[PDB]
Order: C-alpha cells, then structure tokens, then sequence
C-alpha cells in the first residue's frame, strides 16, 4: 500500500529499478511491453543522469576537467 | 569518380544491395525482437569524411565510427558484374583492398 | 582520504591549497609552477600537493540518501 | 518508551523494530538495516 502512491524512482531504488525494468522487458515476448519498458528505462536513465550530474556539478566536475587536462 | 569506396559491414548492419523501393520491400520480421527489426529498417549510406581523417557511417540518428583498414591480404578486384554481356559484364571501377569495419 | 591540514615534515598549512592547486592546474600551469605560485618553497611541502590523491571525491559517490 | 529505532539500507528511513519482529523496512522491502548513532557522550581529546 505504501508503494502504491509513492513513486518508485524515489530515491535509492533507481539502479535496482533499472535492472528490474531491463529484466521485465527481456522476459516479455510481446513488442508492446518491450517498447514501454524501453521508453520507461530511457526516461529513468535521463532523470538519474541529470540528478547525478547536478550533484557532481561542483567540486567533482572541476577535478575531472583538470584530470583530462593533466593526461 | 574512380576511387575506392569499399566497406565491410557486419551481419547486424547488412544494408540492402539495391535502393529502397516500395515494390521491393515487405513486412516479414517483428529485447528478443528488438535486434530483429533493426536489420531491414535502419539498414542510402553517406560515408562522412572528417578532419581527423577517420570516417563514420550515417544511416539515421545514430552514427557508427568506422576505420578504413588497408588490409593487404584480400586484393580482390571488385567490379560491377551485371548480366548484360556474355557472362557478367564486369566494369572495372575499383579493386577492393581496404575494408571499413563499422561498429556501435 | 582528504588533503592533510599540515605538511608532515614542516608544519606549514597545506589544507587550504589543494583546491587552489587544482584550479591552477585547471589553468595551463606546469605542475611545478602551481606549487611555486602557492608559496611552497621547500620540497617537503611540495610533495604534500604533488603526491596527494584525493579519494574523498570517490567516497562521496556512495550517497547515503539521494 | 523507546522502540529501538533502526535505519534502513536502500531506503534510509527510520523504522521501529521491537523484539519478535521481522527485520524489514516499513517501505519497499529491505532485509539489510543498520543502527543509529549512540546518545552517549562522544568526546575526543584531539591528538
Ligand atoms: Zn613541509
Ligand atoms: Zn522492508
């Protein structure tokens, strides 16, 4: 009942959700389920990447810049 | 005009030997089925030459970076052998020596 | 894990110079000129920023929540 | 009247676990969970 109205991607269930969605898409021989899972996974990946880049936007982006510049 | 334009694509990027025409195409194919329909929809081609010297394949929104390997082990004289003359009237266009291997 | 507050051998404060060193290397500085600009003359203090590996950036990738 | 509060893992949500209870998170399902910091006095003579 708690998971019903509470969004799955909040907050640490992202990667586990990605793996579970990939398994669900793979386990289905129907094309509609595969396409829906692909779209959902793409949206979740985009959101998670944006969230991770926002968190690493400061103090980690700088050192990545200077590491690429170092090498 | 007469320049080597030889490319060697893998099984999952097999392009049609003829231009895409509505009278030569049909619907026969359907994670399991996602790699099946990609054979006859994404596979006309424009090999872009960049400033670094390398090339890439442009068959849609996705770009596959290719390398024109100059392999001197198969010095085959590629020719357009269409049947009009005595037997396969091969036209001497270019000898295939460099194989470009595309990949994702 | 994190930049030491003081040079082990000297006692000179190098805790406020890791980020500045990283900035100077974000510029086109040669790795020695950054230390020279940061006022690090002794080689004992220079090794603090030369050899330091910042792992606290890798440990912060394991977010407890969010 | 302290219910021995734990912190979940994947969730990080405080859960009230008394004795004779299954160790699971109140939400989303988790069999791993840790304990909260003590309330005892933590004092370091920095040296
Ligand atoms: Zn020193
Ligand atoms: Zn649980």
């Amino acid at each position: 009942e708690k998971e019903r109205f509470r969004k799955a991607p909040p907050n640490y269930a992202m990667k586990k959700t990605q793996l579970l969605k990939e398994k669900a898409m793979a386990e289905d021989l129907g094309d509609q389920d595969k396409a829906k899972q692909i779209q959902d996974q793409l949206n979740e990946l985009e959101e998670r990447a944006e969230a991770l880049d926002r968190q690493r936007t400061k103090n980690i982006s700088a050192i990545s810049y200077i590491n690429q510049r170092n090498r | 005009g007469n320049d080597l334009y030889f490319v060697k694509l893998p099984n999952f990027l097999s392009v049609e030997p003829r231009p895409f025409d509505p009278q030569y195409y049909e619907d026969e194919f359907e994670e399991e089925g996602r790699t099946r329909l990609k054979l006859k929809v994404e596979n006309n081609a424009r090999i872009v030459k960049w400033s670094d010297g390398s090339m890439s394949l442009h068959l849609g929104n996705e770009v596959f970076d290719v390398y024109k390997a100059p392999l001197q082990g198969d010095h085959n004289h590629l020719f357009i052998r269409q049947g009009t003359g005595l037997q396969g009237q091969a036209v001497f266009k270019t000898k295939l020596t460099f194989r470009p291997h595309s990949t994702d | 894990m994190i930049i030491p507050v003081r040079c082990f051998t000297c006692g000179k404060i190098v805790g406020n110079k890791w980020e500045a060193y990283l900035g100077l290397l974000q510029a086109e500085y040669t790795e020695g000129d950054a230390l020279d600009a940061l006022g690090l003359k002794r080689y004992c203090c220079r090794r603090m920023l030369l050899a330091h590996v910042d792992l606290i950036e890798k440990l912060l990738n394991y977010a407890p929540l969010e | 009247q302290q219910p021995m509060i734990y912190i979940c893992g994947e969730c990080h949500t405080e859960n009230e676990i008394k004795s004779r209870d299954p160790i699971r998170c109140r939400e989303c399902g988790y069999r791993i969970m840790y304990k909260k910091r003590t309330k005892r006095l933590v004092v370091f003579d920095a040296r």
